[PDB]
Order: structure tokens, then sequence, then C-alpha cells
RNA sequence: CCCGGCGAGGGGAGUGAAAAAGAACCUGAAACCGUGUACGUACAAGCAGUGGGAGCACGCUUAGGCGUGUGACUGCGUACC
RNA sequence: UGUAACGGGGCUAAACCAUGCACCGAAGCUGCGGCAGCGACGCUUAUGCGUUGUUGGGUAGGGGAGCGUUCUGUAAGCCUGCGAAGGUGUGCUGUGAGGCAUGCUGGAGGUAUCAGAAGUGCGAAUGCUGACAUAAGUAACGAUAAAGCGGGUGAAAAGCCC
């Protein structure tokens, strides 16, 4: 009946890393979400804390496809006048390519806190170069 | 406008936040004169760096 | 300790109707 | 015989709003706005009594799903394993038994694995 | 320390020698009350079993008072009616204590 | 009501109330909508219910052995400690003391001690046969309540 | 010593009151006292009345010492409110409340 | 008697069985408004509660993994007539 | 008004079609514990019981059962100053209305049980009265005929007296 309840101290936050050259977009997050929510691991339940630390490679070497690479709308308004800010893939990739890693997480996790909590343990960088190995990522590339 | 809506006691003390005197630390002593006043003005004696200033 | 309070029953109307 | 309607007034309403204390702002003190408060409060407890028995039969299926993920087979395979064992289907909150022993539950898994072969 | 068994509206784990309060089914208070319904052991020894029932053991058990549930309060309510029933609902009890696993 | 229908407001205009009295019965002042006044609660009750209720009540205190019949109870002069001492001596309080017969210092001795009252087979009735649980009677008492019941 | 104070029937705005408890709030005497008469209000000139009398007992009805005594409570309490009538204008009249206090300065022990 | 303006008012001191019985005086609720203590709360949107539920203070749960108070977070949930 | 003619992310199969298997999913259904209504069957007598069937979403509406409050009767009876009612907290309890026990306050009356009668139960009527909020320490402080100084008194003077 009466259940095991996690903890912030009865989880211990992991480190990760994670490919992103072989891997596709949005199928790629999949797996960002996934281990965000800790159904990758031993756990109670996402009710509190699951989040475990994960890192992508690059962000301008994942797949996007040939026809989406010719256009992935996203959009974004600034809540002024007419407004509307306008991106492709492309864009991005010129306008620092963390981004497409940032909107594909943000609508695959829920509200604010628990989402925000969990955007800080997922990093993202452009270029697959290790910039903070001494935090001791262990390998899971997979 | 007349308003609309009964405000609650929170929406109160808020306002209330940013109302009180400046503590000053009033008190202050000279050596022209020891007396408990306050700074930049009267000792109740008419001094102010010692020189009465009061006839009254 | 007096007291003396009344109450008031005169018109705020003075605004005229709309679309007749 | 004129009645004074008791104290009955304030003495029946000295029950909900002692059962409705621990409420931010008028919401408890006021009688007629902690009576409105009461009923949706009453039966919110009444509609999640039921959602209990959703929630965690939604928390138990999330986690005997990773469990077993990360051994072999996926939650739809695993069940229909328990199955097709016969009394052994644990129940659902009593098929995890991997938070203080992962490989009681493992044992279910191996065994599952070839019920299902 | 595992090993359920059938406690009829629900099923229970074994905590060995430690009170567990579950549903009411049957059986005046005091006297020992046998759940040979068990079907799995794995006491941490890791004696898996995975076939119907264990043969041979029970789950014993003694029953230290049964008693009555407690109070809360049943409102079904339907706004914009006139509908209100106010009920109240309090259930029944069987403790056990727990002595099994017994051979 | 002692007002009048002196109309506190003139009519809409203004929202104070829409009630166009003092002489309402929902004011400071009152009303009442069903007010109290005489009203009759006397009830008819058969000649034959009244003997059958004092008869089923005669034959339950026989049935409760708590009927009494003593004679010479009357007593000789205006002085309670003889109509003291006539109870006592026989053991007997929660009395009637129910006789047709005409003592008169009896009926005004009876009226001091709220345990005992003026009664009289004549004047017979259900509710002081039965909150005052000994009941006291003559021989020509019994022979006369028959004739007036049954 | 443990003293209270009172000074009930305070005729002066009790949101202003309130202000000025908190100013010398837990902060010893004989500088809380001095403060107010050398701040704004003649609010504090009300409140500093009660103060030095609620000294004055912790003197003279036991103590000795202003040395030892730290304003440990201090409060105010919405007082009896002074009904009046305010014609408001065009026929139309409202009860216009003097709003009161009751000062309460509480010192103990420092 | 003391503070204060031979103030008001209050505090003491006695009166009294009681003065939270002190004259606005019986008992003095409630709304309303404070003060203290414990706990929570300053990146997080929505009938503000409810189910789950971490952490914390208390009663130690006075052996026991519990109760009381609070409720981060999270699943729900559009007031009443 | 801004994607807003996939819920969203996102997706090139996670789409779409066909087939098949598995699982999830409700207050449904089943299990378990418990309740009540009617019908029936046995036991059995105002009787009431057990057994069993089945039923129990519910406004308008009808019927059927009760609680409580104030009073009168049962009451110079009972309870109570070794502390009633009411107030204010808790535990226990009942299907519920609620009740019961009890700590604190309080300083006196209150009332088992059963029955009888009602000005008999309140959140709503721009209800009514009274109390106190709210906007708020906001608006305004009643003339654009300006006051300023120095004395005086008094505890305190911009406004008063001179």
């Amino acid at each position: 009946m009466k259940t095991f309840t996690a903890k912030p101290e009865t989880v211990k936050r992991d480190w990760y890393v994670v490919d992103a050259t072989g891997k596709t977009l949005g199928r790629l997050a999949t797996e960002l979400a996934r281990r965000l929510r800790g159904k990758h691991k031993a756990e109670y339940t996402p009710h509190v804390d699951t989040g475990d630390y994960i890192i992508v490679l690059n962000a301008d070497k994942v797949a996007v496809t040939g026809n989406k690479r010719t256009d992935k709308v996203y959009y974004h308004h600034t809540g002024h006048i007419g407004g509307i800010k306008q991106a492709t893939f492309e864009e991005m990739i010129a306008r620092r390519p963390e981004r497409v890693i940032e909107i594909a997480v943000k609508g695959m996790l829920p509200k604010g806190p628990l989402g925000r909590a969990m955007f800080r343990k997922l990093k993202v960088y452009a270029g697959n170069e290790h910039n903070h190995a001494a935090q001791q990522p262990q390998v899971l590339d997979i | 406008a007349v308003q609309q809506n009964k405000p609650t006691r929170s929406k109160r003390g808020m306002r209330r936040s940013h109302d009180a005197l400046t503590a000053v630390t009033s008190l202050s002593v000279d050596k022209t004169s020891g007396e408990k006043h306050l700074r930049h003005h009267i000792t109740a004696d008419g001094y102010y760096r010692g020189r009465k200033v009061i006839a009254k | 300790a007096a007291a003396a309070a009344a109450a008031a029953a005169a018109a705020a109307a003075a605004a005229a109707a709309a679309a007749a | 015989a004129r009645v004074k309607r008791g104290v009955i007034a304030r003495a029946r309403h000295k029950k909900i709003l002692k059962q409705a204390k621990g409420y931010y702002g008028a919401r408890s003190r006021v009688y007629r706005v902690a009576f409105q408060a009461v009923i949706k409060a009453g039966q919110y407890a009444y509609r999640d009594r039921r959602q209990r028995k959703r929630q965690f039969r939604q928390l138990w299926i999330a986690r005997i799903n990773a469990a077993a993920r990360q051994n072999g087979i996926s939650y739809s395979k695993f069940i229909n394993g328990l199955k097709k064992a016969s009394v052994e289907i644990d129940r659902k909150i009593l098929a995890d038994i991997a938070v203080f022993d992962k490989v009681a539950f493992t044992a279910l898994v191996e065994k599952a694995k070839a019920a299902l072969a | 320390m595992y090993a359920v068994f059938q406690s009829g509206g629900k099923q229970h784990r074994v905590s060995e020698g430690q009170t567990v309060r579950l549903e009411k089914l049957d059986i005046a208070t005091g006297e020992t009350v046998e759940f040979a319904e068990v079907l799995m052991i794995a006491n941490g020894e890791e004696v898996k079993i995975g076939v119907p029932f264990v043969d041979g053991g029970v789950i014993k058990a003694e029953v230290v008072a049964h008693g009555r549930g407690e109070k809360v309060k049943i409102v079904k309510f339907r706004r914009r009616k006139h509908y209100r029933k106010q009920q109240g609902h309090r259930q029944w009890f069987t403790d056990v204590k727990i002595t099994g696993i017994s051979a | 009501v002692t007002g009048s229908g002196k109309k506190p407001w003139r009519q809409k205009g203004t929202g104070r109330a829409r009630s166009g009295s003092i002489k309402s019965p929902i004011w400071r002042s009152g009303g009442v909508t069903f007010a109290a006044r005489p009203q009759d609660h006397s009830q008819k009750v058969n000649k034959k219910m009244y003997r059958g209720a004092l008869k089923s009540i005669l034959s339950e205190l026989v049935r409760q052995d708590r009927l009494i019949v003593v004679e010479k109870f009357s007593v000789e002069a205006p002085k309670t400690k003889l109509l003291a001492q006539k109870l006592k001596d026989m053991a007997l309080e929660d009395v009637l003391i129910i006789t047709g017969e005409l003592d008169e210092n009896l009926f005004l001795a009876a009226r001091n001690l709220h345990k005992v009252d003026v009664r009289d087979a004549t004047g017979i009735d259900p509710v002081s046969l039965i909150a005052f649980d000994k009941v006291v009677m003559t021989a020509d008492a019994v022979k006369q309540v028959e004739e007036m019941l049954a | 010593m443990e003293t209270i104070a009172k000074h009930r029937h305070a005729r002066s705005s009790a949101q202003k009151v309130r202000l000025v408890a908190d100013l010398i709030r837990g902060k010893k005497v004989s500088q809380a006292l001095d403060i107010l008469t050398y701040t704004n209000k003649k609010a504090a000139v009300l409140v500093k009345k009660v103060l030095e009398s609620a000294i004055a007992n912790a003197e003279h009805n036991d103590g000795a010492d202003i040395d030892d005594l730290k304003v440990t409570k201090i409060f105010v309490d919405e007082g009896p409110s002074m009904k009046r009538i305010m014609p408001r204008a065009k026929g139309r009249a409202d009860r216009i409340l003097k709003r009161t206090s009751h000062i309460t300065v509480v010192v103990s022990d420092r």
C-alpha cells in the first residue's frame, strides 16, 4: 500500500553525455526528456525533481532531413505591436545553434518550475568539444 | 473612476511596506555640545556647533 | 455623546438615455 | 411562543469554520465564502477519492515500465507475463517491489521473459 | 522480505513481525488467521517462484483488535440545481501483526 | 401596527430598498405575518372516549395494584397535620383523595401540599389519576363512580 | 519589569500609530524616546507620552533602572470609533468616523 | 502614590470574593484589526482548494520508522444562488 | 491582436491504409468490506429475524422516515456553586441533521425520558436593523482678499492676545 517516495537526497544526480551527430531532431529530444523525467532509472515518480544532468554534443549536426532543412518554421512573438520573429533551422544555426534543442525540450516538458529545474540539468553547446569534463560525464552517447 | 471589487488584506500591507519613517539615528554628540540632540539643527539650548542662537 | 444621523434618498441621476 | 433560532446559527457555522482552517485569506474567515468553499472542498475530496486509484495506476505503471525497460522487455510485453504466469499477477502496486531490491523485481522479469517465450 | 498473498480486496507483501492494518475481512478480536493464498516467496535469500501459489507455506498473523474506520465527509453536489446529499462513511479494519512464513 | 404607509422611497430613482412601506413585517418595527392572537385549542372528544379512558385507566391501576379504597378519610377540623397522618399511617403519599362525598375541611386542607389537590368523583379526569399515583376512594365513592362513568 | 501602558481614547489616525510602533520596536530605551522627539509626526509625541509613563512605572512600581529595560512589545489597538456625520453634499450625508486608538506600550526586561 | 498639561487617560496602591466587576462597568461571541511564536513564502500565472507529497517545528512517535501543525513540489480542479 | 484551419512540441513515419497481436484506459464491469429499499423463500409473531433475488444518478414532484431548537406537561422530580447555561478549544460517536464526554472561560440557573404545541432551523429577497470593513491614509480640507516678524501667556504658539 504505502510506498517509497523520492527526496532530492535519495536521488543521486548523475552526469551523462549524449551524441548529436547520428541523432535526429526531436528524436534526440525525446531521449533528453526521457532521462529528465527519470524513466531511464530507478525511482518513485516525476512529481518532484528527477532530472539528472545530461549534455548534448553538437547542435549543428543534428539531422533535420531535406524537407525541413528546406524550412522548419519556428515562431516567436514579442508581445509588441505587429510583432513576430520568425526563424528557420538554418537561421538558428546562424544565430546560436543551441536554440534548436532548447525549444525542442521546452514543449516536451510541462509548465514552469520542474521543466525549468529540468532545463538546468540539460546543457546545450554547439560543437562536440567538452568544456566541463571535470564533473565526470560518463558515457551514454548511445 | 469608481473601483469594482474588494481588495484583500494582503494588498493593504503590500502598500504599507513602503510606509514608515526614516530612522535617522537622531541622537548624536558634539564636543561643543555633549547633548543628546538631533544633528544639523538646534540642541535645545541654541547650539549647532556651540553658539547660542536662541534668546527665547 | 449626542447622535444624529438621517438617511438619504435623493437622486444621483443627471445622465440621459441611450438610443431612443 | 417566540423562538430565538437557538444559538443554532453560529454553532452549525462553528463546525464548518473549524474544518475549514488552513486556508489563505477570507476563504476560511467568512461564513458565506467558506461554505461555497466547503462544498467545493468536499466535492474534490469525493472527486479525487477515485482519482487516487487513477494517479497511482499511472504512477505504478510508469515505474514498472522504467524498471523492465532497463532490464529486458517493454511494459506491454511484461504484464502479459505475470498473466501468462498465473497466480503471481502480483498486482501493479506490488508488481513494484524494485524500490529496495531491484533483483526482487528482476526475477519476475526474467521468469516472465520465458513465459512470453 | 517479500511474498505477496491474497488479502481479499487487497493483496499485501510481507514485512515480517510488523503490524499491518488493512481492509476488514472477518474473525473476532484476538485469534490467528492465516493466509495460505501466499503466491510469491523472496524473503531476501532471493528464492524466486513464478508459479501459481506457494503450496506448503502460510502467512500467520495475530489479530490485535479490529475496529471501525474514520470519517470523511461525502458530499455529492451539483451546482445550479437544488441538490446536495451529505453522507458519512467510515469503514472497518482487520489488523495483523504477522508471524508467518513458518514451515 | 401603530405605523403608517409613509414610503421610504419615491419609487426608482434610488436604490435604497424596493419596499414601499415601514409597516412591512420585515422592518425594525416588524409586524409578523401570522401573528398570534386568540386561537381555539379546545377539542371535542366523545363522551364515550371520555368514559372510555376512565375505565381503561381504572382497569390499569387495578393491574398495577395502586388503587386503594379506604373509608372515612374525612377530616374533623382544618389542621393539615391530621390530613398528614391520614395518608402516612396507611403509608401513602402522592394522592388525589378523590371522593364524591362532601367534607369541606377535606377540600381546604388538601390545598396545602402540592402532592395532592382537591378532587371529586364528579369532577373526575385522566391526568389527575395518572399523576398522583396512589388513588384513594371510599366504598360510597366507587358506587357513584360507576353510574357517572359506566 | 513587565509593565503595560495604555492611553485609551487617543484621537489619532490608527494606520499612522501602527507605523511608529515599528519605528522603535525592541531597540532598548533611552534613545527610543529621543528618536520620536526629533522625527516626524505628532503621533510621535502621543506614543511618546505613553512610553515615558511605562518607563516611569518600571521605575516607581519596582525598578530603579532605565539601564535594563527594552521596549519589548509595543502595538496600539484600534480604539472606539467616534461616530459623526458629514454633510457630503446634494442631500446625502454619511457617518464619518473620527478614528481612534488605544496606544499600548509594554516595556519589560532588557 | 506616580507619569502627564493642578490634564485626559493610564499604571500602581488599596476597596472588594471577584476591577478581564472601574463606571463606554453583567456574560461578553462574531465580523473586523493587531502583537507574539512556530512553520512557509521574493522565477513564478489562473475559484487558491483538493489528492499525492518532500522538508521543517512541536507532542518524542516517552524504543519503534507515528500523531499534531505547516505545507515546497506535483496530479487534479472554471465560485454560489 | 500572434503560430492559431495537427492541442502543443515535434515528427518523414510517431503519417496514411490493411491486417494481426499486446497493453493502457471509467465512478462501467469484477473482487472484497459495509449500508439501505422493496420482493420473495424459510424461521417466525404488532413481532422481528436470517436467507435470497434485485435495486439504490436524480430536478420539478409525490410518498416515507427522523434530528434539533423554544415552550407546557411528566417536575419543591432530577442535575448544579466541590461550578448550570452560554462562550471558547479538543476527543469520541452517529447515515445525517447532530449528539455525547471533556479542558479553558463563566457565575448562575438548566433540564434525562416520553408526549403535546410552535414566531421551529437562513447566504442569498438592490432584504431590514445594527456593528465594522473596503476604496485609503487616497480625495478633499469651502474662495487667486497674500501675510510676516517680535513679544505675552501657557506644558505645548504658523493660526490666539498684544
